Formats: structure tokens, C-alpha cells, sequence
């Protein structure tokens, strides 16, 4: 009902309190984590962080989950701000498919010691020594043929 | 019109 | 540990106990005992004296203004407080409007024969008046010099944070204190809500009725003794609270707690008073006594406090079991 | 429904009727009737008394200050108001400047023998003085303690929203009230303009002259009765308003309305007074009486109000036909 | 003559009142719709909406009808803000030809039941079953030929 004021290094943002209470796990949504950023002489929270990056972090609270990125802020700077505001690994993974970089695929294992030795030995030639030695001979068999 | 008019006319 | 502590984060240093005033002053007890009561408390290092304008229809202030006039103490050494809200049967004589705060405090400084009180308290919240009118009226009487600070009493934790955000918006003065009830069977508010506000905005707590108006004193097991508080008129809400079986369910918990006070070389009031001061978030505890021997045995509840170790606290919690959800 | 209501959104609780003052006090009626008038209104639960500094050349306040001095009522129970604007023939004694507000209120508190009025009203707008000087002068006399709140009277709706935007800009106090005329033949302002402001900024309405200075009382059909208001001197503007045919076109509408008051077990004043209180946007109605029997039959216009159902309202509208464009 | 203050989540905009009275149908131009957004302690209207999108909504009131779009705000976000501020279907259609997406053309009908059955049966092969069956045979007649 009441509103909060957030002061990102001189730039003032004002949202209602219940908007931050949608995600009660993050930094802004948890009333014991942000209590060390309060400023009782101005009745606001002061963060000495990046200015144009918080406009996208605020939209994630208002839209209910959409993580965008402005053109100005790079990838290595916007990624730290998700880490600092503790938006979560589901919010962090939304920065992947928004940007386009797909997640790594987990490979299954044959749950043994014999077959788990030989699966990573030929399918993954960058694993061991003769794994690189099985690739240098696998190019010859097709090339002679 | 698969991204445009899906949220334009309404 | 410390005898004098700050009221919240303000500059006011109060003794950790303060002789309050209710049914006793001007009502139940005689005024000869009251001067004998206050000299016994002032000489033991207690400066915080509390009253209100509703207590005994505004006679508890007149009998307190005659004591300070007669004893000749320096006004700069005491801390007199006063609550405002109920000051007459008229419609415009009850509330936290701008009209009643200025007139209710001006009449109380004619009863008390003083020129200013130190803290003035809003006795309870008012839903009719907006929050801007109460903060502007309390800042007016401060700037006139009729008071030094102001606090709230029986307010919520969300209303104090609303009266703080008005004071910072309009450049006024925020409250410094809060009087909330806190004893062994009522510990919800002061133990989980008020220590949030002290870390944020710096308001303190100043608890009242630490013996539940005589129930935790242990005198209420065999029935209603004569010349007790429950035996008076109008206190049927108290008497029919202990005579109800939920009070008999509370007397069945003061039997086990009775034995621990003898284990630590004290009595049940001195365990009950020193249990409230075990934190740092409570800045004062407002006692209430009916005679000199009650106040003398309650003042000496400071020596019990170093014995209140974490072992004896955690087993008292196992007796009561009403520890709030942290 | 409710007898005591808030003046707007402030904390001030006024009775829904208030015995005003005009030609009656200090002028037409004698002071023996006036004490008999005010004791008949104070004992029936009416606390709001109204005056101004222009009424009977500043004699309506002296006769009101002697009544409260003689009767011995508590100042904390009444609500005295006062308007300012016309206070002398001098050029610098009329207006809403900083010089006249401070001197016109200081002289009225010597006539009224009080220390503060509760509301002080700007009697009419002033085009010469800027709006910042009137808001800074009205906030000064509040902070001195000569008044508690302040309101406007006969202002527009655009001027009140301009005196509110100055008060929020410069951190001063906005007005809380507005006295606008409202009876059965003048209902344009209070029914379509003022309820917009109550939902936005929270100013109230406090209507005056609900019988159109005796016209809606029904005594003005056969001619001019003796000892009536139109028969006095200087009130030719009133007498030549009813004697004009537009008043005879208004007396031809008080014949049908005469019959409905007998259908509901009342008279024509009590229908006319209780028609004004049918909303919630009007916080008070300022009557004016000339003797005790007029005030007693006007005070009892509260029992008529639960009978004022939507069927009887909508047919009165069909009689008058001056309902404003919502 | 007098001015209003609009506070889009911490960002302050100030226009004269008569600029909002050009379009007395929308949200900002209708004095009974915006009265639930007023803030009497600050004398302003507080909207907890998108920050960089209101700079384009304000220009629509000043220019007299031109609807632009900043580079930052996407199409799916700027379209909601026209819907929230109730700018109107003529204002909404100006977001079409500004963006470039043309409106759909309404097709005429032969106002009957026989000819309205057979018009949508061959010209619109996605209508019915044999409408898809008349297309799969209409490709053969030219292809054999
Ligand atoms: N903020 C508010 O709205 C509010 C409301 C109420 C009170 N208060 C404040 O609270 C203050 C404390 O008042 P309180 O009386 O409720 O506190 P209390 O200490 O819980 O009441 C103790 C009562 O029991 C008796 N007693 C005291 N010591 C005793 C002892 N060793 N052994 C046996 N009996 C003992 C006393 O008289 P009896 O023996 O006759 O019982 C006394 O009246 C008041 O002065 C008032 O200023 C504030
Ligand atoms: N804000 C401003 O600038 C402004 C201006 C003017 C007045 N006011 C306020 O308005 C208040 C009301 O004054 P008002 O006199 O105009 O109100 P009113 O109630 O409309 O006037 C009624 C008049 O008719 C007569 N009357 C009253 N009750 C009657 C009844 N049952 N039957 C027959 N006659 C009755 C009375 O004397 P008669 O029988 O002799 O006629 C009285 O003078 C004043 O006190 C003043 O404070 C304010």
C-alpha cells in the first residue's frame, strides 16, 4: 500500500511496497536484507550502484518476471547487477534465452566404471591423451578411404 | 504479423 | 547491565524502571503514601515518572504536582510524561485532533503545575483524524515549549512507520518512543515487531504493566484477597479474567515459576520484572506499587538480572511456551 | 444519520447544525433572548457557534463573548468561528493582506474575550492580494495560537485549488472548510462543484442561510409581516427580491411543498433544513433564529431526516426543477 | 492555466492543465478517471508504470496527435501503455502506420447464403475441408498443363 523510495546514486525510483513483495526472496523483497541500506534521514534506500542498470531491474518487479537489457549497459555489467540484487537462478537463466545464448545440455552417463571410462574416451576427444590419439587416427581412416 | 498484430489490435 | 539507558536513539537518559501511576495515585492509595512512595523511588535513582490526564478523572496529576512542589526537587533532574486522548465527555474533548492536543496538554500543565513535560504520549490511535494533523499538532506543542519529545502508545507498527514518513516528508519531528504492553503472558508485540523498528528508524520501547496488574505477583491463587486490585470497583474485567479458567490455566504455570525464584534467591515479582529487562530493546519498565514495601522489593530487582543466564531463560520459556514465531 | 460529523477530513467534530449569527445578535433581537437562545442550543448538543467581525459593526461578537463568560462553559467544548475581511472604513482595514488578518483577528479576540477561535474564515476572495500572502498570513496566526484551523467563504472552486497548491509548495497549512450558500433555490455550487474537492483534497462544506433568509419559511405569501426580516432597514434588497415576481414565482412553488410537510408530519422549515443534510458532503448547516420557539422547532429537524427517502426526494426535485447538470 | 505534476514511478513530468484538456476522453484528460491516482500529500499523480514509455505518451499530448516510440521500449510494452492510458482506437491505429504494419482489408460479401457459401469456399482455401481439397487439385491442373 505505502511506497518505498530507492536512490540509485542520485536517481530516485518510487514503487509501492507490495510490488517488492511479489518476490520475497530477493534483496529488495526481503525486509531483513535491505535494512542495512536504509537512510533514516531521508526515508529511502541508498545504493551506490550502476545508474542505468536499475531501470531494467525495476521492470522485472513490475512486469512480474521479464528481464530485459538496455542498449547502454553491457553483458558483463548487467550480469553483476542480477548477482548483486539476488534475483535468483531462474531470473539469471532468463538472461540466457533473452540474450540468445542457450544453456549447456547435460549428457547422460552409463552409471558404471567400465562404460563410463570408454564413453568419455571416444565421444570426448579432449578428455585424455589417447582421446586425442583416437581423433588423430579417426581422421585417417576416412581420408585414406 | 506473428509478433506485431498479436498484441497490437487489442 | 546499565542503569541509565537512552530512550530509543534519542538523547534522553531514563532509569530502567519508572514509578508509573494508575488506580493507585489519587484513587486507591492515600496521598501520604504517595509522597512516601515517590521519595523512596527518587532516592534510589529512578527519575522517570509517568501519568495521564484520564487517571482518576485528572486527579492523579494534581497529586503529582503537589509532591514535586513540596519536595523541592530540581525540574531539570526528573522526567515527567503524560498521555493524551480522553479529556472530557464532550465530543470535541476526545481524540488526536489539533484542537485537543493543544488544549489537553495546556490543561495538564495547570494540574501538574509545571511548564513542560518531557514526553507527551498519544494514548491510542485515532482513525478519524488524519496522520498529518497529529504530527503537525505534536510538533507545534514541542515548538511552543510545552513538551520536549513525543511518543506513541498502543499504536501498531505500521502506524508508527506512517507517522514517521509524514514527519520526514513535511519536515517535522518523528516520535521517539512507544509504550507497549509486555509481561510473561503478553510478549507478541515487543519481541518480534518493535525490534524491527529500532534497527530501522530508532524508536524505543517503554513497557507497561509487567506484573499483568498483579496476576504475576502470585497473590491470586487461593481467591481474591482483600485490598487487592481485583477487589476494587470497575475492575471486574480484571477479576473475571483471573477467575476465568484461562487465568486458572495461568496460575497453574506460576507454580513451577514460583520454585525457580527461590532457586535464585529472589521472589516472583523480582523474577517477573527482571525478565522484561533481559533484552536491550526495552528502554524502561513502568512499575506500579500500592505501598512502600512493594516498591522497595521491586526496586531491588536489579541484582536478580545478572543471574538471569541463558540456561534459566530457556527453561522459563519451556514453562510458558508462548514464545513468538521469530 | 450521525449527529456529530467531521468537518471535511479534519479532526474537528461539529454538530450537524450550528446556531449562526447575523442581524439577530446585537441588532434585531435583544441580548436577553440571545442568552436564552444559546442555552437552548447548547443544551441540545449544538457546539458550533459562528460570528464575524462585520456583524452589527462588531457588536455581535461582544454580545457573544459575554454569554460564554457568564454561562461558564468550558472553552474546550465549543467551536467558535469568525470571518475576516471588512474591519473598518480605512483603506488598510479591508482585505486579505498580512496586515489585516493579523490585526483583524487580534481585535476580534478582544471583543470575544477569548484566546483563540477554532476556525477563522476568509469572508470573500480578494483580487488585489496574491494567494501566497493570504496562505502565509493564515499559517502565521495558526502558529501563534490565535486559531486552530482556517477556511474559505464565497471562494470559487478554482481559487481553493490554487490556495491548496501554494500550501503544498511552500510547506504551509491548507484550508479545511468552505462556507457556500445552499438552499432549495440555490444549489448549483454545493451539489456539483464542492463534492469534487472533497474527494480530491478533502475540504468540507458548511452551508449557510438554508431558509433563504426566511423566504422558504413560508411566511412571505400574503405580504410583509411585521417584525420580520424584510421589514427591517437596509434589507430592501431582500424585500424587493420577494416582492419581485421571481419571488412570487417562488411562492407558487412553496404551495405544493407546503402539502408534503404535512404528509410527513412536520412543517416547512423542518423539511427545508433536513433537505440540506440529505447528503454526506455537507458537514454542517448554519441556522439563524430570532426567538426561542423558532430555534426549538428547527433543532427538532433531525427526526424528519430518516423519513426523507428517495421517493420523497425525487418528487421535490420534480417540483423545484432546478437540479444542476451532473 | 495551472499545471499538473505526474510522477511516473519517481520521474516527474509537469505540463499545463490545458494540454491535457485537448483530449477530454483519455485517462489523463478526464477529471474523474485520474482522481484515483491523486496524491494529496504531494499534490501530484503517482503512476507505478513504465518509466521510459511515458516520455512518448507525453509527446502525444503536446504535439496534438503524433505517436512515436523510443528505441528502448519494445512493441509489446508500448502497446500496453496505450491501452492503459486509454488513448483511443484512432491513437492505437496510428501506432500501426508509424510502425509500418498495415491494417487488414475488409473483404466484401455477396449478401446471400448461396453465394456467401461459395465465395469463402474457393477464394479462401483455409476455410473448410474441401476448400483445402480445391487447392490440392488447383495445383494439378496448371502443373499437368
Ligand atoms: N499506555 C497505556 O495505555 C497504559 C495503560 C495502563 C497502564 N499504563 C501504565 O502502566 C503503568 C504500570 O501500571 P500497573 O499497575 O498495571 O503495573 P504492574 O506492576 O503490573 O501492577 C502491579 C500491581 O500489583 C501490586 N503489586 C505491585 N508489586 C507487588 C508485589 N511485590 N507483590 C504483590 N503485589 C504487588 C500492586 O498493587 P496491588 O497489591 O493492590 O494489586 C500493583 O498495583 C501505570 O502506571 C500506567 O502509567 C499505561
Ligand atoms: N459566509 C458568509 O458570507 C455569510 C453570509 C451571510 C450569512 N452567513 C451565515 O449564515 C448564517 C445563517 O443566517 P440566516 O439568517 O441567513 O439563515 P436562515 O435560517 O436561512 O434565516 C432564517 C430567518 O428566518 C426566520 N426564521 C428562522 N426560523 C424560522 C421558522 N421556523 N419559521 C419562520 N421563520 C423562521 C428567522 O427570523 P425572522 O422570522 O425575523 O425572519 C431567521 O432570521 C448566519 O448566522 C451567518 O453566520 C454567512
Amino acid at each position: 500500500g505505502e511506497r518505498v523510495v530507492i536512490n540509485i546514486s542520485g536517481l530516485r525510483f518510487e514503487t509501492q511496497l507490495k510490488t517488492l513483495c511479489q518476490f520475497p526472496e530477493t534483496l529488495l523483497g526481503d525486509p531483513k536484507r535491505r535494512m542495512r541500506y536504509f537512510d533514516p534521514l531521508r526515508n529511502e534506500y541508498f545504493f551506490d550502484r550502476n545508474r542505468p542498470s536499475f531501470d531494467a531491474i525495476l521492470y522485472y518487479y513490475q512486469s512480474g518476471g521479464r528481464i530485459r537489457r538496455p542498449v547502454n549497459v553491457p553483458i558483463d555489467i548487467f550480469s553483476e547487477e542480477i548477482r548483486f540484487y539476488q534475483l535468483g537462478e531462474e531470473a539469471m537463466e532468463k538472461f540466457r534465452e533473452d540474450e540468445g545464448f542457450l544453456r549447456e545440455e547435460e549428457r547422460p552417463l552409463p552409471r558404471r566404471d567400465f562404460q563410463r571410462q570408454v564413453w568419455l574416451l571416444f565421444e570426448y576427444p579432449e578428455s585424455s591423451g589417447p582421446a586425442r590419439g583416437i581423433a588423430i587416427v579417426s581422421v585417417l581412416v576416412i581420408l585414406i578411404s | 504479423e506473428e509478433q506485431s498484430q498479436y498484441m497490437h489490435v487489442g | 547491565l546499565q542503569f541509565y539507558r537512552n530512550l530509543g536513539k534519542s538523547g534522553l537518559r531514563v532509569s530502567c524502571l519508572g514509578l508509573g501511576t494508575w488506580v493507585t495515585f489519587g484513587g486507591q492509595i492515600t496521598d501520604e503514601m504517595a509522597e512516601q512512595l515517590m521519595t523512596l523511588a527518587y532516592d534510589n535513582g529512578i527519575n522517570l515518572f509517568d501519568t495521564a490526564e484520564v487517571y482518576a478523572a485528572g486527579k492523579a496529576e494534581v497529586v503529582l504536582g503537589n509532591i514535586i512542589k513540596k519536595k523541592g526537587w530540581r525540574r531539570s533532574s526528573l522526567v515527567i510524561t503524560t498521555k493524551i486522548f480522553w479529556g472530557g465527555k464532550a465530543e470535541t474533548e476526545r481524540g488526536l485532533s489539533r484542537k485537543h492536543i493543544i488544549e489537553g496538554l495546556k490543561a495538564s500543565l495547570e494540574r501538574l503545575q509545571l511548564e513542560y513535560v518531557d514526553v507527551v504520549f498519544a494514548n491510542r490511535p485515532d482513525p478519524n483524524t488524519p496522520m498529518e494533523e497529529t504530527v503537525r499538532a505534536m510538533t507545534h506543542v514541542i515548538n511552543q515549549g510545552m513538551a520536549m519529545y513525543w511518543g506513541t502508545s498502543r499504536w501498531s507498527s505500521m502506524e508508527i512507520m506512517e507517522a514517521y514518513s509524514v514527519a520526514r516528508q513535511f519536515n517535522l519531528t518523528p516520535p521517539i518512543c512507544e509504550q507497549a504492553e509486555y509481561h510473561m503472558f503478553q510478549r507478541e508485540k515487543v519481541e518480534v515487531q518493535l525490534p524491527e523498528l529500532f534497527h530501522k528508524i530508532g524508536v524505543g520501547a517503554m513497557t507497561w504493566s509487567p506484573l499483568a496488574c498483579g496476576i504475576v505477583s502470585g497473590k491470586y491463587d487461593s481467591g481474591i484477597p482483600p485490598y487487592s486490585r481485583a477487589s476494587l470497583k470497575g475492575y471486574q474485567w480484571l477479576k473475571d479474567k483471573i477467575l476465568s479458567e484461562e487465568g486458572r490455566r495461568q496460575q497453574a504455570k506460576l507454580k513451577e515459576l514460583q520454585a525457580i525464584a527461590e532457586r535464585l534467591g529472589c521472589t516472583l515479582p523480582q523474577l517477573a520484572i527482571a525478565w522484561c529487562l533481559r533484552n536491550e530493546g526495552v528502554s524502561s519498565v513502568l512499575l506500579g506499587a500500592s505501598n512502600a514495601d512493594q516498591l522497595m522489593e521491586n526496586i531491588g530487582a536489579i541484582q536478580v538480572l545478572p543471574k538471569l543466564s541463558s540456561s534459566i531463560i530457556h527453561e522459563i520459556d519451556s514453562i510458558l511456551g508462548n514464545k513468538p514465531y521469530s
